[PDB]
This record gives structure tokens, sequence and C-alpha cells, in this order.
RNA sequence: GCGCCGGAGCCUCGGUUGGCCUCGGAUAGCCGGUCCCCCGCCGGGGUCCGGUGCGGAGAGCCCUUCGUCCCGGGAAACGGGGCGGCCGGAAAGGGGGCCGCCCUCUCGCCCGUCACGCACCGCACGUUCGUGGGGAACCUGGCGCUAAACCAUUCGUAGACGAC
RNA sequence: UUGGUAAGCAGAACUGGCGCUGCGGGAUGAACCGAACGCCGGGUUAAGGCGCCCGAUGCCGACGCUCAUCAGACCCCAGAAA
RNA sequence: GCGGUGCGCCGCGACCGGCUCCGGGACGGCUGGGAAGGCCCGGCGGGGAAGGUGGCCCGGGGGCCCCGGGUGUUACAGCCCG
């Protein structure tokens, strides 16, 4: 049960199935894909061990 | 809020004989002699003075109406002594 | 907004991008209580946006970094001030307390609010902690405790460790 | 001239509400009652001791009524002195409220 | 083996859950002194919320009704089964180790114990109400109050007198204790060492 | 476990005996000797595992300890009877620790006596 | 009925949790139920619940508030440390501790000791009773 | 032919792996002593002394088991062991201990000297309560016992037939 | 969001369900909350729980509020105000 | 002997590698280049008042000591800021 946008957004993100994660560059395009999805997600900014 | 501690004296003449045993207050004078238990109260009845001449009841921590039982015991207490000492005697007239 | 743990307190200064219509614009700092850096950036962003024109499109933070204790031995009477929204309207108060960091004292707030008045902490403020002198404190209940020479018993010691035997020979005490 | 194994309990399945899991069963060891206290207990052997109608033949005796299901206590469950097991053959349900040996050898002291 | 259990400043609704914790463990039990169980807010609400009980009866044929027991043994009783499955054989069965009695009558010579976490002095505030099974029993038609007394009155008779002689067996070990502390030296002073007296 | 520590025996024909060790062989099994005499226990294997260790140890430095008795040699056969090769065996190895036992306060009453459960005393709690 | 006070002065002994089974002094009551410091028993100055601490009968005498030098001057005065060693309090401490420690070797000769301790007493008890009889004739 | 008292095997039902022989009850207060004294029939208060995070503490108390032989030390010398007075006890009555004897050992309980005992060759149900419950039969003596019920026939204080 | 005092009533927009669909939870059940399924061994979880019935607080879990002779105990939900 | 194939039924141990849950020792960086506290009333130098130490009187109870008030900035205690 999800809505035909957000099916699509996470379509582009590779996130396919629940709790799988992927690799994002930032710029003003890729956060607000980020808002659109921002009850389906979580995300951060990672360190040189995580 | 919890009160911290509250209490009051009570004192007797040159004429009565009190003690206790927990919180089950005797008392002998003139005329008689009483027990009056008051096992149903939480407080400390602590007797002092050489030759035992005042009473006194604290109550550690309490909310508002259990400061009232402080008083109230207080004036027990004087209905004891008082009637032992000169009695009590209501009178009353027939009406028609 | 939930008060989980203890509240820290932040301070967290915060101006906004120049623009260049006029080459520098003005700095705006505030105590914050939060258990985490992240809520006490974001929670920042709902107080100034109502002073000033300032949502988060333009605007940056410069600083975040978590404030400490000075007396953090000593009792202190603190002076809390209140905001708060009930089911029939909104209030302004006064509201006192004990304890040795400006910290707990907000977070022990937070709890009576609770107790009290069925406020959920989305629905509170703390307009200003403030630590305040002995004489000058008004409510009954902290004052009790300006006595030096202080000597009250622990008259009823109810017995905590009750699944320890489970069953046994003695009827407990309960006066120490 | 004694004992050498400790006494315990079979109380019930492993199991939430409405589903049960026949695989892992649930003792209640005896006298210990927190998870501190359990690390002992894991790995140890244990035994269902029990009695059909007819003989059996043993090792070091004769053939007689008595024989065994064999086991394994595994983790610890809960916050209270409980642990599971896994037996190689799966338990009767006779045995709920019944006694089984825990022995003391794989030691690890 | 057997777990015997004075349920005097014992409560109700307690002593019940972990009573029939040990019943389907496999424990037997046994309950003495049901007329001393108490139960906790005040007794015109331990009479109404009861009387209401005797209310609930088969309008049609009321002799296969709900079953109203008078009896402080058969009280508690029913406010066990209630915390069991009992249409199940597995519950059937754990109420037969369950075996509780009317005064305390045969169990007597017995050192019997006490669960302190179902205690009244422990789990109560002291300035709020409570009932006691006893006079509730009595107050709604239990024919065997005043009988169970002057049985029981018997009994302390019975134990003071023992009690009475199993201080003075104390006032003969105390005092050998002395007329031998000199020639039992060193089977006195290897105890200490490890702490088994003092 | 060190040499000479104090050792369990918890499993065969002796079971909660109190059994002195000696020396680990090759194999990696143990010898648990029982001072025959006391016990009813001689030159044996056991093994580590179903063997608990305890806080007791008399000295085994400066007696001796033979080589010839190998692992293959206690190794099984096929009424196994006791030849006249294991009987100096037995008592040579034996009266060398035997001077260190009894010098102790009181120590060869319980080697001979057997260790049990009973109540109140849980395997969980107790230091042994 | 009451003799021993939360007093600015007391000592109570430590029931559980962290510093459990040492004594500490007390110095600022905050609250209603939670206090504020122990410094020759190892605990530093910080506030501490009543539902832990169990009251010794020991009061020392300092200011109502003062730092771990004043206290070092009023702990070191009344030699609490000999004075907590004689009573009867802690050897019910330490000859319940001992039993802990013990090992299987001192539990068996221990009881070899308990076996030849109440038989002369055993026949001792026997020459008390059958004399007590002889005298009420 | 049933039933009390004192050897040799078979079917069958399974559970368990040492005992606690007891004040009355308070909880803002207990417990133990000996009590000089006053009221009671061995008993209750009062007075004085210990103790109180129970140490006269279920954070407890008891019993404790590889077996024998020779020689000493301690403890015991009022002990260990197996025929009879006489009471104990009714709420759903316990395989209770005081007093003679037939008798009987110098052992039993702790620390030593004296060696021997399937030492079955590293391993699983191992150790009890147990002479356990239920019952087909086989005994061997000892003490001694030959009834009612169902029906049919009759009554009418009863009845549809059964019951009474 | 239109009619109707309102209806578990008549009527339309956007998305997502049910019908065709079992599984944990809400005692109870087409639509509500979690998650969508080949036969099974270990492991950790969601929503929900942790007195007994019933797996899991048998934590020396924190600070307050409340007595009821009709107390109180969880989204849709199953009793009500001036 | 050297190679392959496995046991009659029931069993134990050892070291190797994949996956998990746990337990224990040590080491560095940061900050307000952490915050506070510790030890030589830190050594000279002023000020301030209370949850008033000395002491001085008044009240109020006993064998020279506690209990209930007032006075006021170091005396036979402490406390906050240069």
């Amino acid at each position: 049960g999800v809505s035909p946008k957000v099916r699509k957004v996470l379509q582009l993100l590779r996130l396919r199935q629940i709790f799988n994660g992927t690799f994002v560059k930032l710029n003003k395009a890729s956060i607000n894909m980020l808002r659109i999805v921002e009850p389906y997600i979580a995300w951060g900014y990672p360190n040189l061990k995580s | 809020m919890k009160t911290i501690l509250s209490n009051q004296t009570v004192d007797i003449p040159e004429n009565v004989d009190i003690s206790l045993k927990g919180r089950t207050v005797i008392v002998k004078g003139p005329r008689g002699t009483l027990r009056r238990d008051f096992n149903h109260i939480n407080v400390e009845l602590s007797l002092l003075g050489k030759k035992k001449k005042r009473l006194r009841v604290d109550k550690w921590w309490g909310n508002r109406k259990e400061l009232a039982t402080v008083r109230t015991i207080c004036s027990h207490v004087q209905n004891m002594i008082k009637g032992v000492t000169l009695g009590f005697r209501y009178k009353m007239r027939s009406v028609y | 907004m939930k008060a989980s743990g203890t509240l820290r307190e932040y301070k967290v200064v915060g101006r906004c991008l120049p623009t260049p219509k006029c080459r520098t614009p003005p700095l705006y700092r505030m105590r914050i209580f939060a258990p985490n850096h992240v809520v006490a950036k974001s929670r920042f962003w709902y107080f100034v946006s109502q002073l000033k024109k300032m949502k988060k499109s333009s605007g940056e933070i410069v600083y975040c970094g978590q404030v400490f204790e000075k007396s953090p031995l000593r009792v202190k009477n603190f002076g809390i001030w209140l905001r708060y929204d009930s089911r029939s309207g909104t209030h302004n108060m006064y509201r006192e307390y004990r304890d040795l960091t400006t910290a707990g004292a907000v977070t022990q707030c937070y709890r009576d609010m609770g107790a009290r008045h069925r406020a959920r902490a989305h629905s509170i403020q703390i307009m200003k902690v403030e630590e305040i002198a002995a004489s000058k404190c008004r409510r009954p209940a902290v004052k009790q405790f300006h006595d030096s020479k202080i000597k009250f018993p622990l008259p009823h010691r109810v017995l905590r460790r009750q699944h320890k035997p489970r069953f046994t020979t003695k009827r407990p005490n309960t006066f120490f | 001239s004694g004992r050498l194994w400790c006494k315990a309990i079979f109380a019930g399945y492993k199991r939430g509400l409405r589903n049960q899991r026949e695989h892992t069963a649930l003792l209640k060891i005896e006298g210990v009652y927190a998870r501190d206290e359990t690390e002992f207990y894991l790995g140890k052997r244990c035994a269902y001791v029990y009695k059909a109608k007819n003989n059996t033949v043993t090792p070091g005796g004769k053939p007689n009524k008595t024989r065994v299901i064999w086991g394994k206590v595994t983790r610890a469950h809960g916050n209270s002195g409980m642990v599971r097991a896994k037996f190689r053959s799966n338990l009767p349900a006779k045995a709920i409220g019944h006694r089984i040996r825990v022995m003391l050898y794989p030691s690890r002291i | 083996q057997v777990l015997v259990l004075d349920g005097r400043g014992h409560l109700l609704g307690r002593l019940a859950a972990i009573v029939a914790k040990q019943v389907l463990l496999g424990r037997k039990v046994v309950v003495v002194r049901c007329e001393g169980i108490n139960i906790s807010g005040n007794f015109y609400r331990n009479k109404l919320k009861y009387l209401a009980f005797l209310r609930k009866r088969m309008n049609t044929n009321p002799s296969r009704g709900p079953y109203h027991f008078r009896a402080p043994s058969r009280i508690f009783w029913r406010t066990v089964r209630g915390m069991l499955p009992h249409k199940t054989k597995r519950g059937q069965a754990a109420l037969d180790r369950l075996k509780v009695f009317d005064g305390i009558p045969p169990y007597d010579k017995k050192k019997r114990m006490v669960v302190p976490a179902a205690l009244k002095v422990v789990r109560l505030k002291p300035t709020r109400k409570f009932a006691y099974l006893g006079r509730l029993a009595h107050e709604v038609g239990w024919k065997y109050q005043a009988v169970t007394a002057t049985l029981e009155e018997k009994r302390k008779e019975k134990a003071k007198i023992h009690y009475r002689k199993k201080k003075q067996l104390m006032r003969l070990r105390k005092q050998a204790e002395k007329n031998v502390e000199k020639k039992i030296s060193k089977f006195t002073d290897v105890l200490k060492t490890h702490g088994l007296l003092v | 476990i060190t040499p000479g520590t104090i050792l369990i025996i918890l499993t065969g024909r002796h079971r909660g005996k109190r059994v002195v060790f000696l020396k680990q062989l090759s194999s990696g099994l143990l010898l648990v000797t029982g001072p025959l005499s006391l016990n009813r226990v001689p030159l044996r294997r056991t093994h580590q595992k179903f063997v608990i260790a305890t806080s007791t140890k008399i000295d085994i430095s400066g007696v001796k300890i033979p080589k010839h008795l190998t692992d293959a040699y206690f190794k099984k056969k096929k009424k196994y009877e006791i030849t006249e090769q294991r009987k100096v065996d037995q008592k040579a190895v034996d009266s060398q620790i035997l001077p260190k036992i009894k010098a102790v306060p009181q120590l060869q009453g319980y080697l001979r006596s057997v260790f049990a459960l009973t109540n109140g005393v849980y395997p969980h709690k107790l230091v042994f | 009925v009451f003799r021993r006070f939360v007093e600015v002065g007391r000592v109570a002994y430590v029931s559980f949790g962290p510093h459990a089974g040492k004594l500490v002094a007390i110095v600022d009551v905050i609250d209603q139920n939670r206090a504020l410091d122990g410094p020759c028993t190892r605990v530093r100055r910080q506030a501490m619940p009543f539902k832990c601490m169990q009251l010794t009968d020991f009061i020392l005498k300092f200011p109502h508030s003062a730092r771990q030098k004043y206290v070092r001057k009023a702990w070191e005065k009344a030699d609490i440390n000999t004075k907590w060693a004689a009573t009867r309090w802690a050897k019910k401490i330490e000859a319940r501790e001992r039993k802990a420690k013990m090992t299987d070797f001192d539990r068996y000769k221990v009881m070899k000791a308990k076996k030849m301790r109440n038989r002369i007493i055993k026949n001792e008890v026997k020459k008390l009773q059958r004399a007590a009889l002889l005298k009420a004739s």
C-alpha cells in the first residue's frame, strides 16, 4: 500500500525492499527527491568507519 | 504538599496520673480511670518532663487531611482529664 | 518533542545567509534544552521563525557546542518561568525547584507539568530559566528546605526486595 | 553415596500466545533467579528419565524398564531465571510439570 | 515437598496468582486459615460486589446455575480457579494438588510459611480501608464462624504450653554452652574462621 | 588445573571421588591418580572435560613421575588381570606422593570420602 | 519511638547499587527524597537517594556545607574507621561474607568439627535435665 | 470358606532421588533474660540489664553414607544395643517418650599408626523413599468364625408399568 | 464535497484497500495497525506486549496526581452533555 | 604394508572454516586545546551577607549540659567574589 509518486522515487534510488540502502551524492536535485520519501527512509552523513 | 513536621503539647496540672503503651493512653486522677486507644492514626505520643507533666504529639510527613488528626487527638486527651477531674453533668427539662 | 533521558543545555547561535542587499545580517543566540544536537537545532527553527522572517531555505547555524554546569556540586533554588497550552486556552507561569544543575531543573519541570496538567512536551516552553535566592522565593514547598539543621526520620520503611526468598518464616520489619 | 545432578522442571514449549514451537523446551532450573546466574548451565548435558512397560537394554546394567531422552541447554531466556533447551527426541507434554536432570558434565571449572 | 501457608494478612487477588503458578509447575500446596485472608477497599464495597455476585442465577432452571459457595475455604478456592486453564486436563489436575482448609485443624504441628509480596503491611498504605473474608462470609450467610473460633481458641492455649517448654529446652543448651567451653576450645574456635555462629 | 592440584572424577565407576593430578599425556588426556590405598583408584587417564578442578594445591615439584607409563601402554587389549608389571608402578609412584598428603592438617579424611549434592547447596553459587 | 535521624552529621552505610558496602556522610539535604558524600571511604561528592541508605548511629560535626578538606578534619577526628570494626553490626557482615569465600575442602573440615562439638553438649544437655527432675520431689 | 496373626516366584501401574515435631502477633515498633517487688495457679504485669538493617538471623537449624583389621591419644564411664508398668490424644484422634529387665558390648562419635579389599584398563538410565500401590495364585504352621439379599407368594397406610 | 434533523442513508473528486488475500497484533471480526507467502535449521525485528489465565520486569526501575455506598484501565470501538 | 569403500545397533572426544549472540583486558584524540574537584585558609590584599559560628542577654527543662527566641559581620565554625 504505497502512493504512486513515492513508488517512483524509491525506485530511482534502487531501494526496492525494506531495510536496504545506498550511497547518494548531494545537491538540490538530490535533496528534493529525499523530501518526497521522507517518511519511508532514514539517512545521514556517514564516516570513515561507516 | 508534604509538610515536614507538625505537633502540639498538652500539659497536666498538680492532680492527675497518665501514661501509655503504644498509643493507648490511660489516665487516673481524683474520680476514676479511662483507657482510650488511638491505634488507627500513625503518630508519636511521646511523654516528657520530670514528674511527667507534658504529653506531646508529632506527625512527620503529612498531607492535608492527616495534619488534621494532630489537634483532634490533642483535644481527645483534654476531655479525659477534665472528666476525671471535675466530671461531666448534662441537664435537661421535660417539655409539653 | 519527547522529553527522553535528561535534557542537556545548549547554545546554538544562528544568523541568515548574507544576501547582497546589505552586506551583513544580524546573529541571534538562544538557550535551548534537548538530549542531543539534532533536536537542539531543528526546534531552534520553530522559535526564531516567529520573531523574525526566518524559515530554512535561507538560514545557517554557526555553533552547537554543549554548555556545562559550573557549580555542579551546589544546591540551588531555581526560578523557572513557563508558557503552556491547555485544552481550553493558553497560560503563562512561574514555577520553582531544587537541584544542582540548570539542566536538571528543566527536566524535573517537564515531569511535574505532565503530573498536574496532562500537558505533553509539545505544548510546553521554558521562557526564562533563572537561578534565585532564599528569602526572595515565594511558593510553599521549596521554602521549607531553608533550614540548616534539618532533622527528619524515615518512618515507615516499606520493604523492597520481595522475590528474594519468595517464601519464608518471618513476617518482615518496617521501622529503621 | 549421593546425588550428582541438579533438579529442574519442564514448563512448556517455546511459544508466543497462539502458535507453539516444538523443537525448543523451557526449563525452570532450581534456585537460579536472574540472568546473571545462568552462565554455568549453558551447554551442559540434560536428561528426561522415564519408564516404559517393556525392557530396554542399557550400558552398564541389565535389560530393564528405564529409558531416557537426551539433550542440551543452549541460552538464557527472559529476565528471571529461566533457560532454553534442545533434546534430540522432541519431548512429550505429559512431562509438563515433572522432573528433569541437568548434569554437571561438560564442566568449565 | 509440601508447602504450607498461613494466609493471615495475605491479600485475595494476589495469593491467588502466586499460588496458581506453583501449582502448574507441579508443587503441591496447602493454604490454611482462610478466615483471615483480607481484601482492600472498605466492607460495604466487598459486601455489594459480593451480593451482586449472588444475583447471577440461570433464570429458567436455577438448580443448574452459577453455584454460589459461602465459606471462606470455598471462596479463595474459587478465585484460584479463576487463574487456571481449568477446562483442559492440565488445569483440572493442577487443582488436585491445591487443598485448602478452615481454622487450622491435622496440619497444625507444622511450620507454615508466609509470602511477603502479597502481604498487607507491605502492599497497602496505612490510611486505606480493607475487609476480612472472615466477617464477609458471616455477612452473606456462612453457617460456621463462631464454631471455627471456639476450636481455634483451644489450640492457641495448647501452643503457648509447647512454646513454654521449648524455651526451657533453650535454658539447658545455652547454659551447657558455658559448662563445656574450656574443654571445647579447639572445636569452638575452628568454626568462627568461616562464620557459622557469630 | 596445574600439577598436583585436586580433581573430582565425575563419570565412571568412580564418580564423585577426590583424585590427584600428576601429568597431561600427549594424547591430551590427564593422569588422574588416586592413592590406591585411600580411595581405591590407581594409575588412570581421565578427560579434562569430565573433571572439575579444585582450589587445593599441595606441591608436586620434588618427587619422581615415570616415563615408560606413556599413553599406549594404557590403551586397551581385548577377566582382565593385574599382572606383576603394574605392582611396582603402583606402590613406588604413590609412596613418594604419600609423605606430602598426611603432613597437612587433616587431609586424609577428605580424599577418601565422596562429595555429593544435598539442598541449600547449589552448584551455581559455591566456590570449590 | 524514633532515635536514628536524617541529621546533618549522620553516617549511613550503603545498601545496594554501586558504592555498596561503604560508609558515607551527610552534607546537603536537597529535597524530600534525595540528599547530597564520603571522603575517607572512597566515595565522591555526589547526590544520593534515601531509598538506598541505612542509618548507622554515628554523627560527626562540621558546618551544614563544607568542601572535601573540612570533612577530612571531622571524620579523621571521631575516628570512624576503628569504630566501625567493633560494631556488632560489622562482625555479622564478616562472619557472613567468610561463608562465600569458603572452599570445598573447608566446608568438609568445618563439618567434622560440627560432628564432635554437639556430642559433648548433647551429652551435657541430658545431665542437666535428669538433675532438674531429681530436685522437684 | 472366608479372616486375623508371624519362605519361593509371576503378570501390572508409574512417580520420585535426606530431614525441620507448631508461640501469639505488632508494623509511628519488636525479641531474649533474671527478675528484689505487687496481684493470681506453675501464671500476669511493673521494675532493672543485653540486643535492634533480626547473629536467641528461613541471608536460618539438624543429619551426613566407601568398608574392614592391628596399636595408642582424647570424648565419654549418668553412654550403645532388644521384654513389661503408665499416661499421652477427637476439628479430619500419632507406627509418641518418662520407669524396672532376660540382656549386651567396650566397637559406634573426631586425630593419628596397620595395610588389605574386581586396580574390571578416559565415558550414558549411576545413589534412595522401597518390604511402594493393584491384584491372579503357592506356601507353612498359629488363633478361631457357618449369614442374609434378589425373587416368587402375601398387604393396600402405595400404585400407569417400576417403585414404595 | 452536494442533498437530508440524522442514518450501519442517497450522490461525486485524489490516492490507497476489499472483492481474488493467508501471516503477527486489536479477547471477539471482509475494510483498522505491522508485513504481503515455495519446504525447513540458527539469528535479529515491526505493530504490539511483559500480575495469572499466557511467551516476556521474580528491575532493592524514576518524580507526581487519585478514593469512588454506580472508581479506572488505550487508533477505527462500540455509551452521552449544558 | 599402499591406495580407494564404508561401520551391526547405540554412543563420546579433538582440532579446522562459515554464521551469530555474549564476557574480559589494554591504547589514542576532542572540547571552553573539556566542565567541576583535589593537595601547599596556598602566600600578601580589601569587600559582602545567612539556610548567623562564636559569645552576650532574655525565655524553659534538667545536672555543669540540651531546648525555644533576639542581637549582629569574625571571636573557641564556615561561606561567596575580585
